[PDB]
């Protein structure tokens, strides 16, 4: 226990209103996560995001009702901007938690003021509450207590995932021809799903913990399966799902046959800069694990340490038993003590914090970084050799500079 | 409460972190909730450091309150002295750590550190990032900074460079190169080359020079009535202001004024025919209120621009930029709000701005050339070449830079007609 | 015989100008036609000259041939000297009057001018200009240049520059910077910052520095024969080649290689995280062939880029560039036609274009991140500011500028990502 | 006679090449005639033109017979390559002129066995024959042979208007009452004018010296009007050709009222700066006259001396006339002693050629370039109050510059 190097839970939003068109994340914070979002965005800050902060003033943090009131005519002022936006985000942060300010009033309040179009669900990104990928589970475990029940037995893809990355797990799962798909991030309000006891959800993102107690109490029941990162855990993630839908073996290996070779080979190609590596693992994504299990057996990799900033046994089970025994599982950060240990390891690469990944190549050591592989897409079957050369790269220039 | 969705500055604890990491063995321990590092990066990105920021967080969270908080800073300054070794402590706090009942000073004089420590009060919400900066630097030259005896040569301290601002590195190294051919040595460089030790050095020089006034007012009028050092008004960017800053700064040591205009070449390239067409263009000025003055005076007098537009987002500054645009027969639009600078933007019509990232973009948006000239700026503005924006080598820059825009536009619209 | 749109190089006689405007006190008389001093304006303006370049012309007319045309010659030769006061003179000849049968040589030695002057013979039709500059340097070397008693000091000559050539200007100084930091003194740079006085004194230098074979080899060559001047084969383009230049000349010289890696900031720019996506990048390289074999080096060595295309317009240095493109695995493009470049580029699709500027226009057309390393260019590639191409302040200048077209390129899109 | 700095006639090509859309300018000469189109297109080579050299060899030069035969066989591969050109310039250059290759019979040949859809025609631009915007007047005058003989009288406008000016000029006229109107540098060879006894023509340009000859041995007559440059000199030249035509002073007057106070407004506007001040004029374009009376009575500009490279005193005339006895004129060309002649007049304005601009920039004068009215829009109404500025803004940079 100690610092900790990992961003506070609004940068989530950077990622989501990507995913939703009609959601619009109105975060109650002072200046510093204004400044942490214009900083993160970076070059989206001038292609007019739908993300926006009320800075909190002096005269705002005194009292509860007068912010409430002040909360409301901002919100007036950007839906008479925006009235194309109908699920409004109020995220909590930091000074708001402090100020104790009522988001779930307040979003009750602004519910009953624009029911019929403007629904508006509130969720917590604080940094002393949440962390980084936590703020992506967090948004999507506010929805879930309020959309609607179903009574059709149906598979949903739980977690956000890219347009392209999206088509192509419904493209499979389609081709395993049983059970139909209605992701749970709906990019818009009207295409909004129902979840209910007779729906089941498969995870495909290792941070969405929140999300796993949301539909506990939804009542669909979770399927445990390996990750989709790489050519091996996308098969037994669809091998999970067939099992789960009672769909044939035969008709799966078929169903998989061509795309596995292509991952396959796609890894084996960016693998080879890797093979016989080792990696650190530095807790910032949460989505070690799966990418430590998939550096160790396809691309060969041999793991320090795989370090998380909050270990969820319960969904990571499989691929932890996929995971070898070799590495060492730390739940929490003391960045000045792993920066000891990785110092002392001396990694070929190491999968670290971006705030640490320049002083590591300045000390010597080859870093990646976690927040690409958040954006960009490294999930499932094509992707998965994209995802290898994510980490064969930095190994790569380094072995060409030097 | 108004929703903000681009901040010119951010909050006063950044800006207080741009003097810590430019000066060397000076580490500050700063209360903050635990996802407040992500200002650590902006140094090891956009300004590309090798170091690690001087900061150690002590990121409470929702977990521990109270007493617990207290425990975390303590425990924080504790390691930061154990290992991190600086040679002086400087203390503050965050946005939502200022909101809570906590104090800074106590706990580090509690803890009575043999090295410095230097206390903050910075109202994070009244103020912003540059006034952060400001007060950091006053209260390190407050602590630190004793009035020793002066040098045998003269000896002049140049103020005002702090970490992620534009252009500081190559504008310190030109107006180093134009004070060695005056004859006068750099005592002492703060913050960007500073070190505990330098500070102390402060009262050693004869007179200070004041680069950046932004985050270097408040230490040169402190040095003015405490050291008895005078600070130069005039700050050497472009020609003239160059000439100007040459004369102000020989009379106040006493050195002959020797400047060495053999590299000089943006009046002789300004008065070619080539830049005829540059006779009469309108220009949108925005961005800190020193970089705003001088760029208008470089436009309108050598550059043979009309100055259209002038604003600065720093309201610390409106007076200084209202008297200069007075000067160009305008209003100064001090304004920390984009949405004011684009509406004036777009009913001004201006041929040429430059200005911040911000300014860049909305003219990207507009269709009309840009340029860079502010303290915002992004991780390709901040440049691995030698790009002074000070200094005669500054000036051919600052043409070079301004021109550039105007070349490709009238080159693409060339191009496009011949198709 | 061609049908030709786009020259790479000029006439021979160009180059020979070129020498003249570099040096000061040189006077170049040309026999050419009236209209051929469209030339004499590329100096005043794309190189930004503040006085006329030190070249005069006969323009004769159809009413000016035969034995009028030695008349004219005649009597501009004379003309120029009495109204110039040059300390020297060099006489050549346009396309127009290599045609005719007037020979420069005697009209300039009947007027037995007492200032030294210097007899150019250059192949209009079936040379360049690359050649035109060079044998005009070679020959003012041989008709002023005499063997002279060493200097007491280690001194040395910056051989290869002359005027309209690629940031020649920031690359004396970053090269002068260089060598009195290692302890070396210059002795006299030629042909630019040259007088016929400093011509004379190349024989006190040390050894010879020379930093642009394309005009400076054959004069390089010759003081080695007859003015006993080792000459340095290494140019300090880039990081590594500036280290090795820097070897080279310590060697040389004998003094202790002591290099200012202070400045220095491409190595660590291009160690750091965000120039992770610079790796594998194609790059297509064209121009001067000394200039192309320095920036594929430097790009395949630190910039990380792959070069998948190097050619050079030089027929004169074809042979280093085959030489050199084998080093990557490829064949040079040896070619002056710039469709054979642009067919190139399209059977190549780079994703980034070094070159000249024609290169940087055929991948504006081609939508290619685009950036300027050889000769042939505008006014704009002409800097006021301080832009070397040579040493360590010459290596951030050659990542600055090859990374703004990616980095432009990449916001770019990225902004059209975000919002359409 | 001496040193001269006037470009030859191939640089009046690239402007001829913008003008004329069915004309391709091949020309005939050395490597330093394609350097200079090069150098003096700039961005326009970039940009795939019209205008190419067949740069000969030695072999070429030692061969005329040899040399016939590869020019026959590049104008076929030529005409392979452009199926849309129908008709070509060889233009004469200095080495060719020194060949003795007879350009005329190439081209009757060309003509004779690639016609009709090709026409094939010659003109000089040779440096030893043809200075400058002599070159346009070449061409123009060499197309003249092969116009067809009218019968119908017919208005002839002559010269290279752009041709925003040209449907100026033409609704100009046609709001006069004249009759047809025809422009000799038609974009087509169908739309060619036709030259008979009956058929009138008036000059827009002073250079256009051959074609005034040429055509007259057609039959043609000319117009004696000044050159419509601004303000009252355009409203002569309409006034002469409303004269010619038979059209009434007026409603020549109603029609030109309207456009004749612009003009005014315009060349007031930007005659501020020139006022008191004196201009010195180089030899370039043979276009000074005019621009010398321009800037003297309207723009009331002092003037020292008007230099041509060869004034015509039969088309230069009125506007001789117009122009005051004090200012005197320089024929022929030597610039070393016209240096020290604009160091003895001290002009606060020299007008020039590019190249001795930035040399008398350096020495304190300011100066003006004279190519830039050949390109510029200059002439007629509505363009006054842009050469009156194109003439004042080099004055007032170096007012701002000090
Ligand atoms: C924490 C703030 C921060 C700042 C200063 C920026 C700008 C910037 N962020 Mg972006 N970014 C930082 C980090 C992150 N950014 C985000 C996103 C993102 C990615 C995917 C990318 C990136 C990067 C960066 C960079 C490098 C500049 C760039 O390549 O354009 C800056 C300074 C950039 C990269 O290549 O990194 C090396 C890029 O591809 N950041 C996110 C949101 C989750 C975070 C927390
Ligand atoms: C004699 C050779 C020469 C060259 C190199 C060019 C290009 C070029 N000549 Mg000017 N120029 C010369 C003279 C003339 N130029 C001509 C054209 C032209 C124009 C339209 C323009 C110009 C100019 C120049 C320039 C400056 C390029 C610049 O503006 O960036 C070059 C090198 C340029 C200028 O002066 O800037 C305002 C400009 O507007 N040239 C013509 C074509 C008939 C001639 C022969
Ligand atoms: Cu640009
Ligand atoms: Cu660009």
């Amino acid at each position: 226990r100690g610092q900790r190097e990992v961003f506070c839970g609004l940068t989530g939003i950077i990622w989501l209103h990507r995913k939703m068109q009609d959601a619009f994340f109105l975060v109650v914070g002072s200046r510093t996560c204004a400044h942490l979002l214009q900083s993160a965005a970076g070059v989206m800050i001038f292609a007019e995001p739908r993300f926006g902060t009320a800075v909190l003033e002096e005269k705002d943090l005194a009292g509860l009702a007068d912010a409430n009131a002040e909360l409301d005519r901002e919100v007036d002022r950007l839906l008479a901007r925006r009235p194309d936006i109908r699920q409004l985000f109020l995220v909590g942060s930091c000074p708001s938690e402090v100020i104790k300010l009522d988001l779930h009033r307040a979003a009750e309040r602004l519910s009953a003021h624009h029911g019929p179009a403007v629904r508006v669900y509130n969720f917590s990104g604080s940094g002393i509450e949440t962390t980084f990928t936590q703020g992506e589970d967090a948004c999507l475990a506010s929805i879930v207590p309020t959309l609607p029940a179903t009574e059709a037995r149906e598979l949903l893809l739980v977690g956000a995932l890219p347009d392209v990355v999206e088509d192509q797990a419904v493209s499979l799962l389609t081709q395993l021809g049983i059970g139909p798909v209605r992701c749970l991030p709906a990019h818009h309000a009207a295409e909004a799903p129902g979840v209910g006891p007779n729906t089941v959800f498969a995870l495909v993102q290792p941070f969405l913990g929140d999300t796993h107690g949301a539909l506990t109490r939804r009542g669909a029941r979770h399927i445990a399966a390996p990750f989709p990162f790489g050519e091996e855990g996308t098969t037994l993630w669809l091998k999970a799902i067939a099992d789960e839908f009672g769909v044939s073996a035969e008709t799966f290996e078929a169903v998989t046959a061509a795309p596995r070779a292509r991952a396959r080979k796609a890894v084996a190609a960016a693998s080879e800069g890797l093979r016989g590596k080792s990696v650190f693992f530095l807790p910032d994504s949460q989505l070690e694990p799966s990418l430590a299990r998939f550096l160790t057996r396809e691309c060969g990799m041999s793991a320090v340490e795989v370090g998380t900033p909050f270990l969820h046994r319960g969904i990571l089970g499989p691929d932890l038993d996929l995971l070898a025994e070799g590495p060492v599982l730390s739940e929490g950060q003391d960045v000045e003590r792993q920066l000891d240990r990785v110092r002392a390891a001396r990694p070929d690469l190491t999968v670290c914090g971006l705030g640490l990944a320049n002083p590591l190549e300045a000390e010597g050591f080859t870093t990646k970084w976690a927040i690409e592989l958040v954006f960009t897409p490294v999930h499932f079957y094509e992707q998965a050799g994209d995802l290898a050369g994510l980490f064969s790269r930095p190994v790569r220039r380094r072995a060409i500079l030097r | 409460m108004k929703l903000t969705l681009w901040t010119y500055e951010g909050p006063p604890h950044v800006g207080a972190m741009r003097v810590a990491t430019g000066m060397t063995g000076m580490h500050y321990v700063l209360h903050a909730p635990q996802g407040d590092t992500y200002a650590d990066l902006l140094f090891t990105m956009i300004e590309r450091r090798g170091k690690r920021p001087p900061v150690s967080y002590t990121t409470f969270q929702a977990r521990d309150l109270g007493s617990d908080t207290a425990e975390l800073f303590q425990s924080a300054c504790r390691d930061a002295y154990e290992r991190f070794q600086p040679q002086a402590i400087m203390v503050g706090s965050s946005c939502t750590a200022e909101l809570i009942q906590d104090d800074t000073g106590g706990l580090a004089d509690a803890l009575s550190l043999p090295v410095p420590v230097v206390h903050l009060e910075l109202p994070s919400y009244q103020r912003k990032e540059n006034f952060g900066a400001d007060e950091s630097f006053l209260q390190i030259c407050r602590k630190l900074a004793r009035p020793m005896e002066r040098t045998e040569k003269v000896s002049c301290n140049l103020l005002g460079p702090t970490a992620l601002g534009f252009r500081h590195r190559d504008d310190i190294l030109e107006v180093t190169r134009l004070l060695e051919g005056m004859g006068i040595a750099v005592n002492a460089v703060a913050p960007m080359g500073a070190s505990p030790a330098d500070i102390a050095r402060l009262g050693a020089a004869h007179f200070n020079v004041l680069l950046y006034p932004e985050t270097g007012e408040s230490a040169a009028r402190w040095a003015e009535k405490t050291l008895k050092q005078p600070y130069t008004k005039t700050v050497p960017i472009g020609v003239g202001a160059t000439r100007d800053f040459v004369a102000e700064v020989a009379a106040l040591a006493g050195v002959a004024p020797v400047a060495d205009d053999s590299r000089l070449r943006q009046p002789w390239w300004s008065a070619s025919v080539d830049s005829t067409y540059l006779t009469g263009k309108r220009v949108f000025l925005f961005g800190d209120a020193t970089h705003v003055i001088a760029a208008a005076r470089v436009a309108r007098d050598e550059m043979g621009f009309e100055v259209v537009g002038m604003g600065c987002y720093n309201r610390e500054f409106a007076r200084p930029m209202r008297a200069a645009a007075k000067g160009y027969g305008l209003e100064a639009l001090v304004t920390d709000d984009y949405l004011e600078v684009e509406e004036a933007i777009q009913a001004l019509a201006p041929e040429l701005i430059l200005g911040t990232q911000m300014e860049r973009h909305i003219a990207k948006r507009l269709g009309i050339p840009c340029a860079v000239i502010s303290a915002p700026v992004h991780v390709q503005d901040f440049p691995a070449r030698y790009s002074p924006q000070m200094g005669f080598e500054g000036a051919n820059v600052l043409f070079d830079t301004w021109i550039h825009p105007l070349t490709m536009g009238l080159e693409e619209h060339l191009l496009t007609m011949f198709r």
